[PDB]
């Protein structure tokens, strides 16, 4: 039974050295023809091969990153490692450990992939968000802007979760995150009944309830 | 010339 | 590097439809050993990529026979004979013959539905933000189809290219639409130096742009 489990530091700052570990079972890297490598995916982007290492200590690297990459192994412990020096926000990604043999019998394909370890690179210290209510200038749309926080995640509900239909909560974007949420209600609902954006940022122990006032 | 027998 | 070009990058289908994705390489994928290491991967949302096909046309163990791969040289195709719901996600072609190993950019298999015009709403900076030297202007463009859309910010006629952050939701599982948020962030100083703020969206559903605006001084 083949397993692949990656581990990394979760968060790291630019210029720092990323060390990743893949721990595997159900096959040996000392087996003739066996290899293990790493592929990464910057969140919401595509897939980028990084490095591969063979049973016999031979290694292959992506030339774009050659000066930053070192792949190594401890075959007795069932571990492969990748080192990436001088990381930058551009190296923010999910990193996957993959098996690939150079012989047809052992499997010349990426059949087995780990679940992946998320790596975020930013200079940011834990920073609470600012939470801003968004009032309009048959249905009416209200909004909430959650601005300048680190790290992820934040949770956002409307009326403590009571108002759940008609919500669009957008994926966060960037050294700090910003997120937004819209809610659409019938015109007679608001401003007669109160509507409140509830935002939590666990990392900074932040909890904010921001009521949407008409202007 | 990636490794393949 | 060997560039792997997928066509299309987005492919609307209804369940039951036949579906084809082309992958073209910038050089030959045939290894000196005579094998063509062309592979197709499927990544379903929130999951790691899954091997579907290796060496052009070999289906991996457990893969449904509705998937087939064909081609040779620099020209390859994945076909799904009848698309099922479990098949939706992002398909990558991959060549394992030349260093660096390279993937195509991804082809998103998505669901077809009727065209739908965005519902557009614009929002000024809050008092709370202004109290802090910042001024963000937000525009939501909600429940539209198809996904292609341009959003332009205009300030007193000028077109604003700098300072815009955009975010998209994935296709809605229930109504099959997309939504988009655009935020224009300015210094409070620059916000107070101008009066007319416009979020302008161009979409297939209208010949003329959808224009939502406000004047700061009336807020």
């Amino acid at each position: 039974a083949v397993t692949l489990k990656e581990s990394g530091p979760g968060i790291l700052k630019p210029s720092q050295t990323l060390s990743l570990t893949c721990s595997f079972s159900g096959f040996s890297l000392s087996t003739s023809g066996m290899g293990v490598g790493w592929i990464r995916q910057p969140s919401g982007k595509g897939l980028e091969w990084l490095a591969h290492i063979w049973w016999d200590d031979d290694r292959s690297y992506n030339p774009s990153l050659k000066s930053q990459l070192t792949i190594s192994k401890d075959a007795a412990r069932n571990q492969v490692f990748l080192r990436i020096t001088s990381v930058d926000t551009a190296d923010t990604a999910t990193y996957y450990c993959v098996r690939r043999a150079h012989t047809t019998v052992l499997g010349d394909w990426f059949a087995y992939w780990g679940q992946g370890t998320l790596v975020t690179v930013s200079a940011a210290k834990t920073t609470a968000p600012s939470v801003y209510p968004l009032a309009p200038v048959s249905s009416v749309t209200l909004g909430c802007l959650v601005k300048g926080y680190f790290p992820e995640p934040v949770t956002l509900t409307w009326n403590s979760g009571s108002l759940s239909s008609g919500v669009h909560t957008f994926p966060a974007v960037l050294d700090l995150y910003t997120l937004s949420s819209s809610v659409t209600v019938t015109s007679s609902t608001w401003p007669s009944q109160s509507i409140t954006c509830n935002v939590a940022h666990p990392a900074s122990s932040t909890k904010v309830d921001k009521k949407i006032e008409p202007r | 010339q990636f490794r393949h027998d | 590097d060997v560039l792997m070009t997928q066509t299309p990058l987005s492919l609307p289908v209804s369940l039951g439809d036949q579906a084809s994705i082309s992958c073209r390489s910038s050089q030959s994928i045939v290894h000196s050993n005579g094998n063509t290491y062309l592979e197709w991967y499927l990544q379903k949302p929130g999951q790691s990529p899954k091997l579907l096909i290796y060496k052009v046309s070999n289906r991996f163990s457990g893969v449904p026979d509705r998937f087939s791969g064909s081609g040779s040289g620099t020209d390859f195709t994945l076909k799904i004979s009848r698309v099922e719901a479990e098949d939706l996600g992002v398909y990558y072609c991959f060549q394992g013959s030349h260093v660096p190993l390279t993937f195509g950019a991804g082809t998103k298999l998505e669901l077809k539905r009727a065209d739908a015009a965005p519902t557009v709403s614009i929002f000024p900076p809050s008092s709370e933000q202004l109290t802090s030297g910042g001024a963000s202007v937000v525009c939501f463009l909600n429940n539209f189809y198809p996904k292609d859309i341009n959003v332009k910010w205009k300030i007193d006629g000028s077109e604003r290219q700098n300072g815009v952050l955009n975010s998209w939701t994935d296709q809605d599982s229930k109504d099959s639409t997309y939504s988009m948020s655009s935020t224009l962030t300015l210094t409070k100083d620059e916000y107070e130096r101008h009066n007319s703020y416009t979020c302008e969206a161009t979409h297939k559903t209208s010949t003329s742009p959808i224009v939502k605006s406000f004047n700061r001084n009336e807020c």
